[PDB]
């Protein structure tokens, strides 16, 4: 009746977020700490966007010469330890945030390292500053904090117990995955579908998907895990779709094969979903299917599910879609 | 069993761990031919191996001039601390014969902690019973941070003792790193 | 039990380990690590079976330090050469573990040769383990070596040099009982 269920993925794949929902969904209140945490993310984002406008090629000129002093303001605060968050900050954040040349630099975000609660929280500053404010669940799900360590969540669905194991999703953090490899029922590998134009932090060279592609491989072909079948969450489906539709940067450019690609017969396209979006979300699935397929020996199998983490409505659905397969 | 090799290890609790070393051993080492040395060593050690049984300690291993044993293995005991004590007790007594029987000033340096362990065997070939945990390292690091022909003991090993023993501050932190650095209160025995 | 002449002693430790040893509710009080030590130490003993190492004989593992010898089966010095090819082959074994443990482990070899004894100590558990100066040194070679290289003695170095091996002098090293003396690393 008990299911030691370990949770893997690259950096910022979306793990402690799925952890998040399982708690939202299946577990029984002074979030006042998590506010401070949100606040932090705001600084973090805006500093990071201004920062690289200069650092970029081409460089990126502020829409409004006025904002230049605000720029200056920001980086005069950038490394402060215990920050106090005075009201000017938000006036100046919003300002830069309003600046079109800033928002045009946002458009080149794939070209440097930036958290994906960016737009979302920047879009809602005024709400954040009110000292009576309490974060929506949406907001609370997006507060991003480095996972240094490993954390045991435990829950129950229809009196069936779960043991969620969260790991550090970065290079130096994977040395300690092993400790979860024995006495594991099955795996959740979480992947940031949308990060096909970006490189990872660890070196700032390796393409994030490509990284996670050949992390998958290293697990699906692992010595202590030829039994254990792996549930793949193709995470971040909203963002993905967005980029595809946005059409701005082409996929085949980042993964040259997409160009020879056509669209799968078992195609189960979301209702009203775009045929070109449908192409990529699956195509990406099939880059992982070329790994799961190419070995394992009908001795374990791959469960691919398109997912958005920050979507309890999609999450419950796919977790149901999952408690299911634990039976077998 | 089909993907990890089977693991011959069992967690154990409330066990006293001992380490002991030979002060100024290399003075003896330079003295005697590799042969007639081995003898005096294999001598004392089998005697140590013996008191062990008297004192209720499963011996672990010999690592050159280093000996170590434990109390609470294989099977639990309440007196567990007292045993590893009564062991050290007999060992400096024992080694004193070998001071007379040679003439060189070779002696001992005990160190004893009490905590959790692990125990069993590793790999496939040539098994030897063994123990592992910080608590263990700690005992070892107290063989390191001991003083000659005096028995060393921790915070914990006092607590499993019920002061039937007269003792005093060793303050081992001023001998060995790991002690100091981990806030360790050490004691000697009278 | 009895003495000997030309026994070659090797120690190989993995010093990256003493850190990696955690204890937590999550890692069952330090056992899940002991699990990986097992998966390695084993992977190493798997090498004894090898035909070309039929001559190699493991003695004991000390914490995560491996100990094994060529010679007790009796050009004439082939057995030292042998051993070194053993050491290297654990590194093959080890880079297999890293691969799958998402980790980085280097090996720390000390090696040597000369007068040893090879008997049984204490009646209570009678165990095969070798004494002698010769040995203590192969241990100094470990404890004072370098990750990912093999550090060997002045005597040893020559012999290995007499076998299509190349070497480099690390310099001078203290031994508590044997003063200061020249040591060497093999070149890959
Ligand atoms: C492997 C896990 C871990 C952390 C657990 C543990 O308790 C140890 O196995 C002890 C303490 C423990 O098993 C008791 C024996 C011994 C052999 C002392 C071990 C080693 O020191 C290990 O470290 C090593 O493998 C390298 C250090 C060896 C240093 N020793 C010091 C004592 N002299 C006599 C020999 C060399 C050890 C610390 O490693
Ligand atoms: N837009 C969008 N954002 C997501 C989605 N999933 C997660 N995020 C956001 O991106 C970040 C990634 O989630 P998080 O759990 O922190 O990554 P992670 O994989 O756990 O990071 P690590 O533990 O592997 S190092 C989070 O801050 C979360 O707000 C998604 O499906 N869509
Ligand atoms: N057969 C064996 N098995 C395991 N360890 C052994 C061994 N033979 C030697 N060693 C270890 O080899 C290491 C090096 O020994 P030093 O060169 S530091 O001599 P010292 O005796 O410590 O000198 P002191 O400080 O005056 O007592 C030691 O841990 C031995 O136990
Ligand atoms: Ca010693
Ligand atoms: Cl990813
Ligand atoms: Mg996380």
């Amino acid at each position: 009746a008990t299911h030691r269920l370990l949770l893997l993925g690259a950096g910022e794949s979306g793990k402690s977020t799925i952890v998040k929902q399982m708690r939202i969904l299946h577990v029984n209140g002074e979030k006042a700490t998590k506010v401070q945490d949100i606040k932090n993310n705001l600084k973090e984002a805006i500093e990071t966007i201004v920062a690289a406008m200069s650092n970029l090629v081409p460089p990126v000129e502020l829409a409004n010469p006025e904002n230049q002093f605000r720029v200056d303001y920001i980086l005069s605060v950038m490394n402060v330890p215990d920050f106090d968050f005075p009201p000017e900050f938000y006036e100046h954040a919003k300002a830069l945030w309003e600046d079109e040349g800033v928002r045009a630099c946002y458009e080149r975000s794939n070209e440097y390292q930036l958290i994906d609660c960016a737009q979302y929280f920047l879009d809602k500053i005024d709400v954040i500053k009110q000292d009576d404010y309490v974060p929506s669940d949406q907001d609370l799900l997006r507060c991003r904090v480095l996972t240094s360590g490993i954390f045991e969540t435990k829950f129950q669905v229809d009196k069936v117990n779960f043991h969620m194991f969260d790991v550090g999703g970065q290079r130096d953090e994977r040395r300690k995955w092993i400790q979860c490899f024995n006495d594991v029922t099955a795996i959740i590998f979480v992947v940031a579908s949308s990060s096909y134009n970006m490189v990872i932090r660890e070196d700032n060279q390796t393409n994030r998907l490509q990284e996670a592609l050949n992390l998958f491989k290293s697990i699906w072909n692992n010595r202590w895990l030829r039994t254990i079948s792996v549930i793949l969450f193709l995470n971040k489906q909203d963002l993905l779709a967005e980029k595809v539709l946005a059409g701005k940067s082409k996929i085949e450019d980042y993964f040259p094969e997409f160009a020879r690609y056509t669209t799968p017969e078992d195609a189960t396209p979301e209702p009203g979903e775009d045929p070109r979006v449908t192409r990529a979300k699956y195509f990406i699935r099939d880059e992982f299917l070329r790994i799961s397929t190419a070995s394992g020996d009908g001795r374990h199998y791959c469960y691919p599910h398109f997912t958005c983490a920050v979507d309890t409505e999609n999450i419950r659905r796919v977790f149901n879609d999952c408690r299911d397969i634990i039976q077998r | 069993d089909m993907m990890f090799h089977k693991i011959y290890i069992q967690k154990h609790d409330n066990v006293s761990i001992l380490f002991a070393d030979i002060e100024g051993f290399t003075s003896l080492a330079s003295q005697c031919t590799a042969q007639e040395l081995v003898m005096t060593l294999n001598e004392l050690f089998a005697r140590f191996d013996k008191l062990a049984a008297e004192n209720h300690c499963l011996r672990i291993k010999i690592l050159g001039d280093c000996y170590y044993c434990v109390s609470g293995l294989p099977e639990a005991r309440a007196d567990h601390a007292h045993c590893c004590v009564e062991m050290g007790m007999d060992m400096i007594e024992a080694i004193s014969l070998v001071r007379e029987m040679t003439g060189v000033n070779v002696n001992m340096r005990v160190g004893i902690h009490s905590g959790r362990v692990h125990c069993g065997v590793l790999g496939l070939r040539k098994w030897q019973f063994d123990v592992w945990s910080n608590d263990v390292t700690l005992a070892n690091h107290m063989e390191a941070g001991g003083k000659a022909g005096r028995i060393h003991i921790t915070k914990a090993t006092l607590s499993y003792l019920n002061g039937d023993y007269e003792v005093e501050p060793g303050c081992g932190g001023e001998r060995n790193a790991y002690l100091k650095e981990h806030s360790i209160e050490t004691f000697l025995i009278l | 039990h009895q003495s000997y002449d030309c026994v070659c002693v090797m120690f190989a430790s993995i010093p990256d380990f003493k850190e990696f040893y955690t204890e937590s509710d999550v890692n069952k009080e330090g056992l899940e690590c002991l699990r990986l030590l097992n998966e390695i130490i084993a992977d190493f003993d798997d090498l004894l079976s090898k035909p070309k190492f039929s001559g190699v004989e493991k003695i004991k593992t000390i914490g995560s330090t491996y100990m094994a010898a060529t010679g007790l089966s009796a050009r004439q010095y082939m057995h030292i050469g042998t051993m070194v090819e053993f050491a290297y082959a654990l590194v093959g074994k080890l880079d297999a573990i890293n691969k799958h443990s998402f980790n980085d482990f280097k090996l720390r070899v000390g090696i040597n040769h000369g007068p040893v004894i090879a008997g049984v100590i204490g009646a209570q558990k009678p165990q095969y383990d070798i004494w002698g100066n010769t040995v203590n040194v192969a241990s100094r070679m470990d404890s004072t070596g370098v990750l990912d290289k093999i550090q060997v003695t002045e005597e040893t170095s020559l012999i290995l040099q007499t076998l299509g091996y190349t070497c480099t002098c690390r310099g001078i090293i203290n031994v508590k009982g044997k003063g200061d003396l020249k040591t060497y690393f093999v070149n890959t």
